[PDB]
């Protein structure tokens, strides 16, 4: 694909997301979603192969179904209220349709399978863009319409997302599938805290985006897509493996790393609303995410797996391309716990 | 009354039941064309002649490409029709019976569905007494896409250009 | 009385179709140095009757591999839409005075496209399938070009009403106003009606009768009637759109005579073109409209948007 | 609410159920996807015309535009899948596993 | 201007349809901004009375608002009559 | 009412013509009479097999351009507005974007049929 | 010669005369000897309905005037 | 939430203007120029009150002015007006364009007589 075409497709995806985030009209929000999907599909299919084609097909089908449900919700809300402005929806059925459509777009359980399937199908850069941006937009819409979200349905989907992400990531060995299940679990956390504090939702979104960017940039640097492929990186550049081990510890929520701040603030906020069973279950379920993070860390950094013979030539050569802002992502994803009270600025 | 719009709505639902039972893409396109024409009739009765003719023309053009694509990529030795396959016929009969139950119950009594509440009375009664003069309100509202709706024109044109670029890129292969 | 009006619109149209068959035979004969039908009746006037009776007394057959439901529907749809295209035409008073008298024509033409597609697919024959796909490609090309050309020409008019077209052309002719769009529209009408040089769906030399290879006796005659009715209807549409006749409300017969004369001239031009020219190749037809007509059509659409604004001559809405 | 809206919403529900229940062909699912937006168009224009929302008459046109943009996207993906596997069957889209 | 002239000559010999299309489009874009009749078209469209001219309550300080349609006050279409 | 009546009239006439065609003449049909036609020899395969479509991309572009003509159709009423400058600017914007799409496809060889 | 094509063209022209002339005659016959009223808008339709109401015979083409006001 | 107040059938009675649409369209500009005062008063009442029940007297005055105008036309120029509206009535669209001669005769009749 031509570089100009690639950059204009990326700019069109970002334009669609910005249209969603700045529009006050439901029709314009739907237009933004449609533009985002339309420009996103070729980005997934950039590196042509059967896996990329299948991932793009599944993602397109899921997003088209979600967009149809979202438009139906918009029309139903218009019927009972005659309003197009994005505010508290005036019909419970329209709200249920909108919530299910946005959950399907975000990949929340039980609409999750496409997330690991597409993430394994597509390359590392495509997966990074997918996770980050395509979680950024629907969560913006949900934060806008939070005051009419049904707490029971939202919390049920969030808990299902957390459990399913933990179990799937526990079973998987492929790095992209592990990242997808981690994304599912973090989406569960954020949507669980959504009906109480959209500021906490945004804080968790920022921390998750930073950690995911750092992890995907490290994976791109190591050029590893499986566990065994990552197990050879210690013999070529052990710094990358150490930084990735620290990032993995952060993603599990271990103090005093950055990953503990979202869980801590979400638990506090949800406890303020006289909810204890849900925060306790959400905290206890994250141990599965921590377990498969630790299993990945054992293979890559804390131990030394066998290597091969051409790794000598790999030693002789040097990494040419540079991914700027990677050190900043590594710092911000591990060492921003003391700066927690900035969430008021985020407010 | 004459129940013209209601009969057309029933035909619309029947065509949807057909192409959702999905015998083959040929008959699905036939059912979709029938549904588009009947919906054009419905909205013609409700007032929007331009919108009805527009949607009918758009779907007639769209199903033309689908015919060429199913002849090329979605055909088998024995294409399935509604009575050909047990599953297709079962789904078709299930849809027909569900529609029949809904219409019969709504006609007999004011049916309150588990989802919405529908009142059994006249689509003619729901209309409005007031009227315009020497211009079509639908036509003026649609033509306002250029005086008003500058943003909509921009986003739609960019979406179409990007769609052309996208269909160029996807089918590139290699 | 409305049923009497419908019958008066229908039956003379079929009579004109049959005698257009005869006229085309004789015109091609005399352009090819022959005589054409002159034996069956006085100057061959009974030849259409003989052909119709033979076709409707001959045995029709259904192919063993054919899908019978869509095999029967296609001629019905073709003839029904061919007859339906005549209801909004003002001569000078339309049978049905539609407010949007052009979008109905476009929609019914696009629906009449599917008659040949379903006849070819239902026939379950290779030549019928090839004819059907040629119809698909031809429909694509002429559909986009016709849409833009018609939009521009009616933009010069003010609305989508054919009586309004008459009122617009009261003084001068749209042929004088917009002759390039007129030439491209004439080519597009040829392509739409599947006449030479664009008779690709039924190309006798390349395919054995194309989509109607398996159609015989009455069902074939229905396709022939639909084709000729569409030819006359599109020539009448072109005459109304570009050659505007003067209208006298107290004696509307003069408008009818002028309209019929213009329609006959355009139909004879159709036959003249068929006699004169070879046949296109459907990919060359697709490249003819998309690569030649479409750019110039877009340019002329921009020009005809800008012209009334820049000359303070925007037509009245009503 | 009159029964016309009931029938239109029922049509949308039927089209949605048809999409979510594949049989063999990706093309048939695309046809079901096109029916959903047809029902949405009809419902939206019936609501707008009844309430005389004059400026809202341009919404259904944009709805149709993005409907056929989605249709184009689906056709492109379908032709790529057909070139890959020889048939448009959805059973062949199983290389990736959840 | 020699290179431009050579390009135009080659395009006219090769793609007259494209040359004509681009010329017509350029004329359609440039000309409306220069024609003095665009404002006349705007005024003609503005002068079309689609809806009823609802009268205004007279509070005694409306000298330029006529009390009768035939009074000298108010808009005049004399410019339109001879056009 | 009148449009429904005339549609019914046309469909009824066509159906009556079909009925006359299929019931008036004498019928004598056997296996070879109704066999598929392949210029005198039996068909090698089946007509229901996939038939390659060399202009698949042009069909999708036709879908998009049909959308374009749908957008452009309400222009005659749009010329009656007071905001003539804005209307003309947006109409020319749409037409220029359509021309740009055509130019891009042509230059990238989307209009050339597959070999 | 070439003029033997004329009789077929003459018959076709006569056949094409019938629809328009018949429609005009039926319009005049069913509208009281006048052109059929064209109501492209709600205002014109309301004019037709008011004409039906004022006539007193349920026919819009029956027109009443000064002799009817007094 | 209350009972809708509806005027009785007795006070809705008024002398109707029983002319046809062609007759009204023939004497349209003259009627607008002559009975402008009651028509403008009634339209102002309708657009300010936003209630059909509060401007019945203005409607009756409009009817009275229209009847006086038509009686004044009939007493002086019955024949030219009859010819004018007969000409206008024939056209399906009721076009002023086709009846310029009769319009001129009617204008001459009303300019001198009245
Ligand atoms: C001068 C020297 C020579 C040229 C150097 C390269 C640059 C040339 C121009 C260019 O942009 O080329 C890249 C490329 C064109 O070249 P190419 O050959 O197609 O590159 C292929 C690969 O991208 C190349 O693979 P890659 O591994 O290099 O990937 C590049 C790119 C791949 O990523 C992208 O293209 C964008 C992904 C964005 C995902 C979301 C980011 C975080 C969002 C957070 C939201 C708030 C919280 O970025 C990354 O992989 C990570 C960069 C940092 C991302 C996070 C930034 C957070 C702030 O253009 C773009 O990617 C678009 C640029 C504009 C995007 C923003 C528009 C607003
Ligand atoms: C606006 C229209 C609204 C219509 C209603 C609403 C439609 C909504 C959309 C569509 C949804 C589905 C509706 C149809 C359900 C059909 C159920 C069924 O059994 O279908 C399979 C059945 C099998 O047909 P096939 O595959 O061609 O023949 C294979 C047999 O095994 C061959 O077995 P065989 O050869 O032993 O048996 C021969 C027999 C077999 O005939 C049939 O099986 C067809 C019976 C149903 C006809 C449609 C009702 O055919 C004949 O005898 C031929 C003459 C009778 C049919 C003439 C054409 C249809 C007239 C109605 O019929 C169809 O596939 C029907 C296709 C067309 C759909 C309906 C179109 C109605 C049009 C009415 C107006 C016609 C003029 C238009 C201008
Ligand atoms: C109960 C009847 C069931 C019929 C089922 C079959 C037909 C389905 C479509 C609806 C009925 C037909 C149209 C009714 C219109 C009613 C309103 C009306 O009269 O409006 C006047 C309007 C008048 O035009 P106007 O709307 O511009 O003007 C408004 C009115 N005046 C003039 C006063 C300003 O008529 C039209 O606009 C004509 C539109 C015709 C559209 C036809 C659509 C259907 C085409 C066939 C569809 C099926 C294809 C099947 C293919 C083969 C399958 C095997
Ligand atoms: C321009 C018009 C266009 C549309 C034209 C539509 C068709 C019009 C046809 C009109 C004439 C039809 C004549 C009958 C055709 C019979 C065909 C056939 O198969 O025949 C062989 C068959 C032969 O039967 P058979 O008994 O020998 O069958 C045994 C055959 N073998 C041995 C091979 C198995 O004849 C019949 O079946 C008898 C038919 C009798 C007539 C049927 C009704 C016709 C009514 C016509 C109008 C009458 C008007 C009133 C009288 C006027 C008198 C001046
Ligand atoms: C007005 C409505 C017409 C509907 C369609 C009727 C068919 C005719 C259509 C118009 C064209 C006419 C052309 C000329 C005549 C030829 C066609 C014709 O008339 O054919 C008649 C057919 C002709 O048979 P045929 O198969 O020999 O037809 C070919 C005819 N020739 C030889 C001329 C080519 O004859 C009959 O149908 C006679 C028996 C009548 C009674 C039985 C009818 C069928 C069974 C129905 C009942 C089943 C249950 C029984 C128990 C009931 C009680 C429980
Ligand atoms: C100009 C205005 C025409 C408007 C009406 C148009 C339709 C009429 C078409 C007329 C065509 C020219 C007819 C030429 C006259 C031929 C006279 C005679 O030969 O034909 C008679 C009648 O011809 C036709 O029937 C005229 C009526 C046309 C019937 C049309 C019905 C189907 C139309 C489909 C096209 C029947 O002959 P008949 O005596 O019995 O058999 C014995 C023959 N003999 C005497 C020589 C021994
Ligand atoms: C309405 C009644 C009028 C009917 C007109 C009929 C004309 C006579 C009948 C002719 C027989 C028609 C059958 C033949 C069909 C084929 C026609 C045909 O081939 O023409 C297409 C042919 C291209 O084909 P090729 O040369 O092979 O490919 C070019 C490769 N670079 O040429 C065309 O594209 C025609 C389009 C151009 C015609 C329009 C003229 C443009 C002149 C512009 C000047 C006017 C500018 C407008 C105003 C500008 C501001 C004042
Ligand atoms: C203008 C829309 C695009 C806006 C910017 C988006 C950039 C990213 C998206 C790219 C999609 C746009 C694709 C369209 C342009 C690309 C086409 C292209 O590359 O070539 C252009 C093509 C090349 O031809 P050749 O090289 O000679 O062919 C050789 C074959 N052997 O030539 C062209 O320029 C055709 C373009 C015609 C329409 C261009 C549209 C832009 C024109 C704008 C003029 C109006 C401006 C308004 C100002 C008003 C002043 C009062
Ligand atoms: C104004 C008063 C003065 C009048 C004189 C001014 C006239 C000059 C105005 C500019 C002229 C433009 C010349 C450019 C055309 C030449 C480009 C060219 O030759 O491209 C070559 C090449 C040849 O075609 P092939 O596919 O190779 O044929 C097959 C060979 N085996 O053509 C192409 O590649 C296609 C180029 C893009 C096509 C663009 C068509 C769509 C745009 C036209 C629509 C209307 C114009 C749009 C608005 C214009 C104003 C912005
Ligand atoms: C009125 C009812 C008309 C229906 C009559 C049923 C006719 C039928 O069963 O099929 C006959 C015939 C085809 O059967 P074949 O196998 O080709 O040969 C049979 C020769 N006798 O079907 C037809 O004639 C088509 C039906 C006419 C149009 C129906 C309405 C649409």
């Amino acid at each position: 694909m031509n570089p100009i075409i690639y950059t204009t497709l990326i700019m069109t995806v970002m334009s669609g997301t910005m249209l969603v985030m700045i529009s006050s009209h439901w029709l314009l929000i739907w237009i933004g979603f449609e533009m985002n999907l339309l420009a996103m599909i070729p980005v997934l299919m950039k590196n042509f192969n059967p896996r990329a084609t299948e991932a793009a097909t599944k993602y397109f089908l899921t997003q088209a179904t979600a967009s149809m449900m979202l438009m139906m919700a918009i029309i139903i809300n218009l019927l009972y209220s005659g309003q197009w402005t994005i505010t508290k929806m005036f019909n419970p059925v329209a709200m249920t349709m909108m919530t299910m459509a946005l959950a399907m777009k975000l990949g929340l359980s039980p609409f999750h399978f496409w997330v690991p399937e597409v993430t394994q199908g597509i390359s590392l850069q495509a997966g990074l863009l997918l996770l980050t941006w395509q979680k950024l937009a629907p969560l913006s819409v949900l934060c806008q319409i939070s005051q009419s979200i049904n707490p029971n349905l939202m919390l049920t989907m969030a808990m299902l997302s957390i459990l399913i992400g933990g179990w799937g990531g526990l079973n998987q060995t492929q790095l992209r599938k592990i990242m997808a299940y981690s994304s599912i679990a973090h989406m569960g956390w954020m949507t669980a805290v959504l009906p109480y504090n959209t500021t906490m939702t945004i804080l968790n979104l920022l921390i998750y985006i930073t950690m995911t960017l750092a992890m995907f940039m490290l994976l791109i640097h190591s050029s590893a897509t499986t566990t065994l492929s990552l197990s050879h990186t210690w013999n070529k550049m052990p710094v990358i493996t150490s930084l990735m081990m620290v990032t993995l510890l952060s993603m599990g929520g271990l103090p005093p790393l950055s990953g503990f701040m979202p869980k801590w603030m979400i638990i506090q906020e949800m406890t303020k609303n006289e909810s204890i069973i849900m925060p306790t279950l959400m905290a206890m379920t994250a141990l599965l995410n921590l377990y498969f993070y630790m299993r990945l860390a054992y293979s890559s950094s804390l131990t030394m797996f066998p290597s091969t013979n051409n790794m000598k030539m790999k030693w002789q050569f040097e990494h040419t391309k540079q991914m700027k802002l990677l050190p900043t992502m590594i710092v911000l994803s591990t060492l921003v716990l003391p700066m927690t009270p900035a969430l008021s600025s985020l407010n | 009354t004459m129940y013209i719009a209601f009969i057309l709505s029933t035909i619309f639902v029947i065509g949807f039941v057909g192409f959702s039972s999905k015998p083959s893409p040929i008959y699905g396109g036939l059912g979709l064309i029938v549904s588009g024409g009947v919906g054009c009739g419905i909205v013609l009765n409700f007032g929007g002649s331009f919108l009805g003719l527009m949607v009918f023309l758009i779907y007639l053009g769209g199903m033309l490409v689908v015919f060429g694509y199913t002849t090329a990529m979605a055909t088998e030795m024995y294409p399935e029709v509604w009575v050909s396959n047990k599953t297709v016929f079962g789904a078709f009969v299930s849809g027909l019976m569900m529609e029949f139950c809904m219409v019969y119950y709504a006609l007999k009594e004011e049916e309150v569905e588990i989802i919405f509440k529908f009142n059994g009375l006249g689509d003619w009664v729901i209309y409005d007494t007031g009227d315009s003069g020497f211009f079509s309100e639908e036509a003026m509202g649609i033509a306002a896409l250029y005086s008003y709706g500058t943003w909509l024109v921009i986003v739609t044109g960019w979406s179409l250009l990007i769609g052309v670029v996208v269909i160029m890129e996807i089918t590139r292969g290699n | 009385m409305f049923m009497i009006n419908i019958l008066s619109l229908i039956i003379p149209i079929l009579l004109a179709v049959a005698f257009l068959t005869l006229v085309e035979r004789k015109v091609l004969g005399y352009m090819q140095l022959r005589k054409g039908p002159n034996v069956v009746g006085p100057y061959g006037l009974l030849q259409p009757i003989a052909d119709a009776l033979k076709l409707f007394t001959k045995e029709p057959l259904r192919p063993a591999t054919s899908s019978i439901s869509m095999f029967i529907i296609a001629p019905i749809l073709a003839l029904s839409l061919a007859l339906t295209m005549w209801v909004p035409l003002p001569m000078p008073y339309p049978l049905i005075n539609m407010n949007l008298g052009v979008l109905f024509m476009l929609a019914m033409s696009s629906l009449a496209v599917y008659s040949i597609l379903w006849s070819g697919w239902a026939s379950n024959s290779k030549y019928a399938l090839i004819g059907a796909l040629r119809a698909v490609a031809q429909t694509i090309s002429y559909e986009v070009t016709l849409a833009i050309i018609l939009l521009s020409v009616l933009l010069m008019n003010g609305s989508y009403t054919l009586s309004t077209l008459i009122t617009t052309q009261e003084h001068i002719w749209m042929i004088f106003t917009s002759w390039p769009l007129a030439m491209m529209w004439f080519i597009s009408t040829l392509a739409e009606t599947n006449r030479a040089p664009f008779d690709l769906t039924e190309g006798e030399s390349e395919l054995v009768s194309g989509f109607n290879v398996e159609y015989a006796a009455g069902p074939f005659a229905m396709f022939f009637m639909a084709e000729y009715a569409n030819i006359i209807m599109m020539n009448a549409f072109t005459a109304i759109l570009f050659l505007g006749a003067s209208h006298d409300p107290h004696t509307p017969e003069l408008y009818t005579i002028n309209f019929v004369l213009k329609t006959l001239a355009l139909t004879i031009t159709f036959l003249w073109i068929r006699a004169s020219y070879p046949r296109f190749r459907y990919d060359q037809l697709m490249h003819l409209l998309w690569k030649s007509f479409l750019p110039l059509t877009l340019a002329l659409c921009m020009w005809h948007i800008s012209l009334p604004i820049m000359t303070a001559s925007i037509p009245p809405q009503s | 609410m009159p029964l016309v809206y009931m029938n239109i919403i029922m049509a949308f529900a039927i089209a949605l159920a048809g999409l979510l229940m594949y049989r063999s062909h990706l093309m048939s699912s695309l046809l079901c996807l096109e029916g959903m937006m047809l029902s949405l168009f009809i419902m939206s224009t019936l609501i707008i015309l009844n309430t005389h929302f004059t400026l809202a008459n341009m919404m259904p046109i944009i709805l149709l535009v993005f409907a056929a943009c989605e249709a184009a996207l689906g056709l492109s993906l379908l032709v790529m899948v057909s070139n890959t596997y020889g048939t448009d069957y959805v059973q062949n889209l199983n290389l990736l596993q959840c | 201007a020699g290179r431009i002239a050579s390009f135009l000559k080659n395009a006219w010999a090769k793609e007259p349809v494209l040359v004509a299309s681009f010329a017509i489009g350029g004329l359609a874009i440039i000309l409306p901004s220069l024609s003095p009749y665009t404002n006349y078209a705007i005024r003609i469209n503005r002068a079309t009375p689609y809806n009823y001219p609802v009268p205004l309550r007279d509070d005694g300080n409306m000298p330029d608002v006529p009390s009768h349609p035939q009074d000298p006050q108010g808009p005049s279409l004399e410019w339109l009559k001879n056009l | 009412m009148n449009i429904m009546l005339t549609l019914l009239t046309n469909v009824t006439l066509a159906s009556l013509l079909v009925l006359i065609a299929f019931w008036l003449p004498q019928l004598n049909a056997y296996s070879e009479k109704t066999s598929p036609y392949e210029c005198g020899f039996d068909p090698m395969g089946s007509a229901r097999l996939p038939f390659s479509m060399k202009f698949f991309l042009v069909a999708i572009t036709f879908l998009l351009f049909d959308l374009e003509i749908a957008l452009l159709l309400p222009l005659p009423w749009a010329s009656q507005t007071n905001n003539l400058k804005t209307m003309l600017t947006m109409a020319l914007f749409l037409l220029i974007l359509l021309a740009a799409s055509l130019a891009y496809e042509w230059t990238q060889k989307g209009l050339e049929w597959a070999e | 010669m070439w003029f033997e094509i004329l009789p077929g063209i003459a018959v076709m022209a006569a056949c094409l005369f019938i629809p328009g002339m018949a429609t005009a005659h039926i319009h005049k016959f069913t509208n009281g000897g006048k052109e059929k009223r064209v109501a492209h808008f709600s205002y014109q339709w309301n004019l037709m309905e008011r004409d039906r109401c004022i006539s007193g015979v349920n026919r819009y083409h029956v027109t009443k005037g000064l002799e009817n006001i007094d | 939430p209350g009972i809708v107040e509806l005027p009785t059938l007795e006070d809705l009675k008024v002398q109707e203007v029983k002319v046809s649409s062609s007759v009204l369209k023939a004497a349209a500009h003259h009627y607008g120029a002559q009975c402008d005062k009651p028509n403008k008063e009634f339209m102002l009442c309708r657009w300010e009150e936003k209630d059909p029940r509060r401007c019945l007297e203005e409607g009756k005055l409009v009817n009275q002015c229209a009847l006086d105008f038509f009686r004044q036309i009939k007493r002086h120029c019955a024949e030219p007006f009859t010819e004018y509206w007969t000409c206008i009535d024939y056209s399906g669209l009721q076009l002023f364009r086709h009846c310029r001669k009769q319009q001129a005769k009617f204008d001459e009749c009303v300019l001198d007589k009245l």
